[PDB]
C-alpha cells in the first residue's frame, strides 16, 4: 500500500505534462493546414480551362 | 471499498486508463503533422 500510493502520485504528475505537450500540437496543427489550403486555391485556378495540348518529345530529367 | 486505499485506487485506476487516451494522442499528432508535412 506505499508503493501503489507513490505509483497514484506518479501519474498526476505525469498526465499534468502531457497535456501541456498536447496543447502545443493542437495550435501548431491549425497553422499547418491553413497553409496547404493557401496553396491549392491558387493551383485551383490554372487547373481549369482552358489550356493547350502538347505531347512529350522526351523526358531529360 | 476493502481499504480506503483500495477507494482511493479505483479512482486512480481511471486516470491510469486516461493515461492511455494521452499516450495515443500524442503519438497521433506527431504522425498526423508529419503527413501534413509531405502535403505541405
Amino acid at each position: 500500500t506505499q508503493e501503489l500510493q507513490t505509483r497514484a502520485k506518479l501519474l498526476d504528475n505525469e498526465i499534468r505534462i502531457f497535456r501541456s505537450e498536447l496543447q502545443r500540437l493542437s495550435h501548431e496543427n491549425n497553422v499547418m493546414l491553413e497553409k496547404i489550403k493557401d496553396n491549392k486555391e491558387k493551383i485551383k485556378n490554372n487547373r481549369q480551362l482552358p489550356y493547350l495540348v502538347a505531347n512529350v518529345v522526351e523526358v531529360m530529367d | 471499498e476493502q481499504e480506503a486505499h483500495n477507494k482511493a485506487l479505483n479512482q486512480f485506476k481511471r486516470k491510469l486508463l486516461e493515461h492511455r487516451r494521452y499516450d495515443d494522442q500524442l503519438k497521433q499528432r506527431r504522425q498526423n503533422i508529419r503527413d501534413l508535412e509531405k502535403l505541405y
